[PDB]
């Protein structure tokens, strides 16, 4: 699955990705977003941030010390 | 006076998508007013964590039961 959503978050397509990859219903672990959402945020993309934080993602545990320092 | 049955273990992972977040939002109210029963799962994964998040916020918001 990463190749695609990469891909797709890449060319800024959210409809794609929204239904094809995440109607699939298989287990999101957190450790997915996390990798996924630090590399939209920097990217600018704000429909993403929204999907993934939708499709279920625990920004306070995200948003890690570390992070924040480095962003 | 009023019972809802609503299915759980269907899926694992839920999706918080707000055609399918806002029916709930509006079911957990319509049992508030009518002094409903729901019976869920009680998983801690899925759509039972989020209709008992619900019912948490509306009762911190007593006259609504949940099983």
């Amino acid at each position: 699955w990463n190749g695609q959503l990469k891909l797709l978050l890449e060319w800024n397509q959210l409809d794609l990705a929204s239904d094809e990859i995440f109607t699939n219903d298989r287990r999101w672990e957190s450790a997915d977003l996390q990798e996924v959402m630090f590399t939209a945020l920097i990217k600018d993309r704000p429909k993403f941030v929204r999907l993934f934080l939708e499709n279920g993602l625990n920004l306070q545990k995200f948003l890690t010390n570390e992070v924040l320092t480095e962003l | 006076p009023n019972l809802v049955i609503s299915v759980t273990g269907g899926a694992k992972n839920f999706a918080l998508k707000p055609r399918m977040r806002k029916i709930f939002s509006r079911l957990i109210y319509i049992a508030q007013s009518k002094g409903a029963w729901i019976l869920t799962g009680g998983t801690h994964y899925g759509l039972m964590k989020y209709i008992g998040e619900v019912v948490r916020d509306n009762t911190i918001s007593e006259n609504i039961v949940a099983i």
